[PDB]
RNA sequence: AUGUUU
RNA sequence: UCGGGCUCAUAACCCGA
RNA sequence: GGCCGCAAGGUUAAAACUCAAAUGAAUUGACGGGGGCCCGCACAAGCGGUGGAGCAUGUGGUUUAAUUCGAUGCAACGCGAAGAACCUUACCUGGUCUUGACAUCCACGGAAGUUUUCAGAGAUGAGAAUGUGCCUUCGGGAACCGUGAGACAGGUGCUGCAUGGCUGUCGUCAGCUCGUGUUGUGAAAUGUUGGGUUAAGUCCCGCAACGAGCGCAACCCUUAUCCUUUGUUGCCAGCGGUCCGGCCGGGAACUCAAAGGAGACUGCCAGUGAUAAACUGGAGGAAGGUGGGGAUGACGUCAAGUCAUCAUGGCCCUUACGACCAGGGCUACACACGUGCUACAAUGGCGCAUACAAAGAGAAGCGACCUCGCGAGAGCAAGCGGACCUCAUAAAGUGCGUCGUAGUCCGGAUUGGAGUCUGCAACUCGACUCCAUGAAGUCGGAAUCGCUAGUAAUCGUGGAUCAGAAUGCCACGGUGAAUACGU
């Protein structure tokens, strides 16, 4: 982006240029934080259940969607439903938008 | 080395700078086909402690009989020792 | 010996020498005595100058020399006269009237050969060689520092049976050539043995 | 071990043209003097002219076709035992078997010169007789009767 | 087969 | 019995006399 | 002991004495004549060797007055020793000394010294003359010589299990870890495992892991190319000159030299492959897939080696384990082993003539030239401190005379007589030459080693150490293979 690829032939950028590839889409949802959460809200609870590991440590309020075979205990905001569902996958993730800035101001 | 051996030795060298440094000749010259007599010859019992293949080197550093460079002084362990932090212009470790 | 000198091979790149000049199978051998001779009188006296480097070179029938004192004062004295009565030793166990001179060293806590002279005293100063070497010796790194370590020696403390403390920071990648690395040791005569030191301070690679 | 390779091919006959003749000249060759092989493995054609007459170029392959094998066996240890499973010799390595064993005999006339101990050789494949030829059915022995095997 | 030695 | 080899080394085993 | 049984035995069931444990599950590593997978001249495929013979060299043993000491499976055994006649040199027999051979220092006398005399094996001892330095507010002092006296000095004496420093070793192996988080009571685990892939903990993918440090991959060297510049001692093409000799001028074109670069990077093409990495072919190029060879040797293991290089904790010797000299020994031998050299021969030997390299060496040095000598070499003496001269006259190879498979036209040990030289000095113990003598040996058992390419193999050349004794080590090039399915 900036000035500064332009060192090394034109071959050296994929090297660098790669590593952010992964980077970015690794650590999608982070770039602006810099410190911790507040209440993650993750979607398939039950099989992302590894990823509420670190909340049950803390305390962060967790919200998730949870079928007949997810793990009820992890997650402190109860709201089941089905981590399928093509059509229902952003019925409830929709009801967030508002909740967030169409919701606070 | 040894310092008692060391100083035994450092005669051996001395009296070279005497004898040796002159005299050497002095009888040299009636020794070979140069007429010619045998009188010197036969008292030639100057050059006793003192002969020009008894003086050994031992590492200039330490004093090791053994293991010595003309081009240096010292022995393979002080040389090398040294060389690898700089006391020898121009001696970077060969690699052809 | 697994690791070899660190310091053997970069006369060539990145490291400079310690006595350039010139000399034939003739000089060359009494030359070699000289830049000894010198190194060892200077030392024993400069000893609590703080040195870091001696450089010794020559341009004709006498040498050049290069003090490098943390410290140079005290090799002052009165002004002249500490340096002026060394500054006859040499012209005189170098056969000739040779110059003179020093170039202090600012931040000596940096320096493989002061840091180590400086964390083998120490021991003999009755303190304790760990606590010391991973504090009083690794303030390198805070000056900004890229990478440093000591490797002491054998009968560490009162023990009988020699060993070796690890202890570091950074990084001491003593096989990248570019890297350069200052090494140095120190045979601190202990009352009951003699230890070693081993600093390596890698400051910056090329 | 892992990896795989090709061939060593080198300058060919300096005249007659032929690669593989070249091997009749290294093989034969010994202390890397090159510059004498060629002086046996082609003054032995100049003698065996006369001696058979026909172009020495078929010369030679005539009676080394009696030489060359063209099966052998490679030893393979089993729960102990190594059997001598055989084994049938592509053409590549059974020329050169052949005249490994050629020169040999060769080597071994005990005689005079080599030019002719050599020549004997060449000739003595057709007519059949000699050590080099020897080995060529001496191997069939082995050959077969361990055919129980492969 | 053993090793403080089939 | 001895001399040599085999083994990390013995015995055993192999070679020679 | 009681009871049961035909019996064999069953059932009930102690004590003395002895130990500090015995034991269960699980963790880490290690190992297995457990499994899966994968590499390295490990084997397999080839070539050439060793043990055979003689000799050289080291070693064990043995011997001796001493045969100085250390080195011991690989990882000791042409190793420390790149150089033992004296010297070295530590060992021995004898001669001799006792603040010393080497230091500082105090005091006394004397500048230091010089050349000689005698006697001794010398170590010395006692002399005979001569030499008369630096300053002095004159005593004194600076060096230094001898002696006196001690504090001290000296020790290659012992512990490499007290140690530093250094090195070997697996191993140029791809490994070894750590911080944070997390799992477990814990020991620990994870990462680092796994799927591909690579020479590789190499790279990608995946994953309760996230990252990082040491290490492999790079930068250093060097070689393979091309350019730049510099052209002398190096170069010699077009020009002429020429005693026809790069010999003259001259020319800077060429090789060459040598500082700075150009270059190779899965960089590009195709296929395969997860459209991942990567792999397999291609082009272009001197050079392809870490180009080839160097150097570089992770955390560590073998209390691995070295107090004998040197340093050093402790310990020990103190008219001595200190010190100096002469002779002897380390160069023994009734044996055994390791690393080597030369042959057993015609892909050879000897006589002729002949064809061509690379890298280094050098003023107490390399030493041309010419003379004499059969010869080593000795005499004379120039040149070069060196792309200027000397070492330097490569050897295999090539074309001829030949000899004919003989123990010889092979091979050279051994020995006798005569000499050269390096050196005070070569009996003990030196290298070479001359003539005479000509060994064993005809290709080497059990077994065992090296080597994948300019390698192996063979043939020469130079260096180091060094007065003078390389079959060793280090390095250089000439020529110049076979073979590789496969684990
Ligand atoms: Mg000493
Ligand atoms: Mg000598
Ligand atoms: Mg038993
Ligand atoms: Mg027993
Ligand atoms: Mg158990
Ligand atoms: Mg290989
Ligand atoms: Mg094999
Ligand atoms: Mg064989
Ligand atoms: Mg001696
Ligand atoms: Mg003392
Ligand atoms: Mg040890
Ligand atoms: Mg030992
Ligand atoms: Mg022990
Ligand atoms: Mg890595
Ligand atoms: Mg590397
Ligand atoms: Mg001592
Ligand atoms: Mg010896
Ligand atoms: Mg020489
Ligand atoms: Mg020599």
């Amino acid at each position: 982006q900036d000035g500064t690829f332009d060192k090394l032939t034109k071959k050296e950028a994929l090297m660098r240029t790669r590593e952010l590839e992964k980077l970015e889409n690794s650590l999608g949802g982070i770039k602006d934080m810099g410190g911790l959460p507040d209440a993650l809200f993750v979607i398939d609870a039950d099989h992302e259940h590894i990823a509420i590991k670190e909340a049950n440590n803390l305390g962060i309020p967790v919200f998730a969607i949870v079928d007949t075979n997810s793990d009820p205990d992890g997650v402190d905001f109860v709201i089941p439903g089905n981590d399928d569902a093509i059509r229902a996958v952003t019925l409830y993730l929709g009801a967030v938008a508002a909740t967030v800035r169409e919701g606070r101001s | 080395a040894k310092q008692s051996m060391k100083a035994r030795e450092v005669k051996r060298v001395a009296l070279a700078d005497k004898y040796f440094a002159k005299r050497a000749e002095l009888k040299a010259i009636i020794s070979d086909v140069n007429a010619r007599w045998n009188a010197v010859l036969k008292l030639q019992t100057l050059p006793r402690d003192s002969s020009p293949s008894r003086q050994r080197n031992r590492c200039r550093q330490t004093g090791r009989p053994h293991g010595f460079l003309r081009k240096f002084g010292l022995s393979r362990i002080k040389v090398r020792e040294a060389a690898m932090r700089g006391e020898i212009p121009g001696l970077k470790k060969a690699s052809w | 010996g697994q690791k070899v000198h660190p310091n053997g091979i970069r006369l060539g790149i990145v490291k400079p020498w310690n006595s350039t000049w010139f000399a034939n199978t003739k000089e060359f051998a009494d030359n070699l005595d000289s830049d000894f001779k010198v190194r060892q009188y200077l030392t024993k006296e400069l000893a609590k100058a703080s040195v870091s480097r001696i450089v010794i070179e020559r341009p004709a029938k006498s040498i050049r020399v290069t003090i490098h004192t943390a410290r140079p004062g005290i090799v002052i004295g009165k002004k002249g006269e500490d340096v002026e009565k060394l500054r006859k030793v040499v012209a005189d166990i170098a056969g000739v009237p040779a110059q003179i001179n020093i170039a202090e060293v600012r931040k000596p806590e940096l320096d493989a050969k002061l840091v180590a002279d400086s964390i083998t005293s120490q021991l003999e100063r009755r303190v304790m060689f760990r606590r010391a070497m991973k504090r009083a010796v690794q303030n390198a790194m805070r000056l900004g520092a890229k990478g440093i370590k000591v490797e002491v020696s054998g009968r560490l403390g009162g023990a009988e049976i020699a060993r070796t403390e690890w202890y570091r920071e950074g990084r001491v990648p003593l096989h990248t050539l570019r890297a350069d690395i200052d090494y140095n040791t120190s045979e601190a005569h202990t009352t009951y043995g003699v230890i070693g030191v081993k600093v390596w301070i890698f400051k910056g690679e090329i | 071990r892992r990896r795989v390779i090709g061939q060593r091919k080198i300058l060919p006959d300096p005249k007659f043209g032929s690669e593989l003749l070249a091997k009749f000249v290294n093989i034969l060759m010994v202390d890397g003097k090159k510059s004498t092989a060629e002086s046996i493995v082609y003054s032995a054609l100049e003698t065996l002219a006369q001696r058979s007459g026909k172009s020495e170029l078929e010369a030679f392959e005539v009676a080394l076709e009696n030489v060359r094998p063209t099966v052998e066996v490679k030893s393979r240890r089993v729960g102990g035992s190594t059997y001598q499973v055989p084994v049938e010799v592509r053409p590549v390595r059974r020329n050169a078997l052949a005249m490994r064993w050629i020169v040999e005999a060769a080597r071994k006339r005990g005689d005079k010169s080599m030019a002719l101990r050599l020549a004997n050789e060449l000739s003595d494949a057709a007519e059949n007789k000699g050590t080099a030829v020897k080995k060529r059915e001496d191997v069939h022995r082995m050959a077969e009767a361990n055919k129980a095997f492969a």
